[PDB]
């Protein structure tokens, strides 16, 4: 997908001050709290019962952190998403049949967590930014279903 | 189906909002139009421009039904009858469209109070926002 | 909301799939499956080959579901409470595949009521379909 | 998207026995019908109001011929349906803002109206064969927005 540079840069600008120990955590934790089938597929991470026990729970910050570097690298090859989530999307859509609809719903977290942590900064025009770039992850990661 | 503590998260978000709800309806609608660009083609009349003073007044509107979900949301189906016909029928707003605009509440509401965004709120919000947008496409 | 006009087509199409309700439900089932093959995670201890039992016995289950739904169509919320649960609940099921599901299902009828199966019933079995699909949603 | 040579097969036979001259024109009424937020864009079709009218609505039907003519195009180019479909993307993307997700729905009423037409001949394995196709029209029709 093709961000303008002005785009481009709202972007990296903002990815360069994320936690990223962190963030990728907090929005598979979110994913996980607001839109509950989505533990279907994570099971074996132990205690998810409330969102505290979510938003706490060690594997799910440690996959989180897995999650958001595959967003950096997304970030890293905007013009070439494709070949860049290629086993991802084998893994997702082949292996594990979820739903493409989620890989939406977790860029839009994603999103949200981006928002709460820059508040003021994460302006309307960033944040415009963002959605193209989230979408052209989940159209990337759905390209095994196409 | 929105639970009790749904409806007191929801409740005690739009209380932190307080008096910038019109505004941040304003925001929510911007946010909207830069992002997801196909939903402008409903508001050709307007001028959507930053600072545009339509955006702003409807932006309250909006932020109006809204609260006026909260404080009769044990009978959202009625409160926002005359909304759900004016959106189905008069409007014929694309069903997709309402799950973008409430995207964008959350994600202003998010910008804007850092204490009460946390997951389970941000849970309880979408919920509302759902409900708020299954009765406005319940009239087609 | 339904109408009168849909109540009566849905139920004039109910009418006419008589006793092959069962047998159109597991249909439906088979035609999810293999058009939708991501569907079939939710299933991983049926065989789900064609002529298994176990997807006829269960479309039987789903059919009488469905026409639980058209007879007390005036309170589906109700009517449909426990399945509500099971499916948000226990089975955590994505709500993009009960669009699937409600497809097939009408592709189904299609199949079989060529008199009934006019725009007006269509629109009708669909509007029906969604109700019953946003109360299965209803209970995350 | 690729078919295997029995989808080919299952779907090449089926539509030879379409009427082109009328299941464009049915599936773009039932589009109208049942999606009504759709007749948006069709203002210009005038009567609209019952499904009486849009059924025998002489524009619906006309421009429904064409509908279909890109669907028969696109029948035969699987292998390519996003360079069959770039001028037609272009229209619904840039020009017309038509939200994607009416592609999918309006590709799913295309299969309610085969059904309906073939009856038992549109089997289950049949039906498979064309989500296929219909997904693949979709997000090629779509691409303008990737
Ligand atoms: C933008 C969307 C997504 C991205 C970028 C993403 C990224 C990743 C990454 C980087 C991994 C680790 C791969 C590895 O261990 O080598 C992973 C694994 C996994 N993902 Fe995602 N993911 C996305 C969406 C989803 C969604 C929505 C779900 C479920 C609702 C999901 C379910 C899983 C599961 C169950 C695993 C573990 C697989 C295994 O180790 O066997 N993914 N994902
Ligand atoms: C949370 C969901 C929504 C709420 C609470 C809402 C609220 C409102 C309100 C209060 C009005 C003014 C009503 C009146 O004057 O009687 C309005 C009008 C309108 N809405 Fe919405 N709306 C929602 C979703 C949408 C969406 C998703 C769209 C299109 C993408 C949309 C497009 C419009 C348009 C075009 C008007 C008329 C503006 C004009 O011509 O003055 N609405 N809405
Ligand atoms: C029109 C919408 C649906 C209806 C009317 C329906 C109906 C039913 C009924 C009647 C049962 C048995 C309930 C019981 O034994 O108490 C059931 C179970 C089940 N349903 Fe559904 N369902 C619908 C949608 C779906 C969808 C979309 C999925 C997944 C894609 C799904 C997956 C399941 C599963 C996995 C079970 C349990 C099967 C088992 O383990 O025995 N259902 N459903
Ligand atoms: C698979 C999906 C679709 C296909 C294959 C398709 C195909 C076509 C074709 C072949 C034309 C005529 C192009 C020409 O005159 O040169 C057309 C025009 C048009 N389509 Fe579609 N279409 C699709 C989806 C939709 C949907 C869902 C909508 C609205 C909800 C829509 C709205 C329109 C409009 C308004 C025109 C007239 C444009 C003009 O002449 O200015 N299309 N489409």
């Amino acid at each position: 997908v093709h961000l303008t540079p002005e785009e481009k840069s709202a972007v990296t600008a903002l990815w360069g001050k994320v936690n990223v120990d962190e963030v990728g955590g907090e929005a598979l934790g979110r994913l996980l709290v607001v839109y509950p089938w989505t533990q279907r597929f994570f099971e074996s991470f132990g205690d998810l019962s409330t969102p505290d026990a979510v938003m706490g729970n060690p594997k799910v910050k440690a996959h989180g952190k897995k999650v958001l570097g595959a967003f950096s690298d997304g970030l890293a090859h905007l013009d070439n998403l494709k070949g860049t989530f290629a086993t991802l999307s084998e893994l997702h859509c082949d292996k594990l049949h979820v739903d493409p609809e989620n890989f939406r719903l977790l860029g839009n977290v994603l999103v949200c967590v981006l928002a709460h942590h820059f508040g003021k900064e994460f302006t309307p025009p960033v944040q415009a930014a963002y959605q193209k770039v989230v979408a052209g992850v989940a159209n990337a990661l759905a390209h095994k279903y196409h | 189906v929105l639970s009790p503590a749904d409806k007191t998260n929801v409740k005690a978000a739009w209380g932190k909002v307080g008096a910038h709800a019109g505004e941040y309806g304003a925001e929510a609608l911007e946010r909207m139009f830069l992002s997801f660009p196909t939903t402008k083609t409903y508001f050709p009349h307007f001028d959507l421009s930053h600072g545009s003073a339509q955006v702003k007044g409807h932006g309250k509107k909006v932020a109006d039904a809204l609260t006026n979900a909260v404080a009769h949301v044990d009978d959202m189906p009625n409160a926002l009858s005359a909304l759900s016909d004016l959106h189905a029928h008069k409007l014929r707003v694309d069903p997709v469209n309402f799950k973008l605009l409430s995207h964008c509440l959350l994600v202003t509401l998010a910008a804007h109070l850092p204490a009460e965004f946390t997951p389970a709120v941000h849970a309880s919000l979408d919920k509302f926002l759902a409900s708020v947008s299954t009765v406005l496409t319940s009239k087609y």
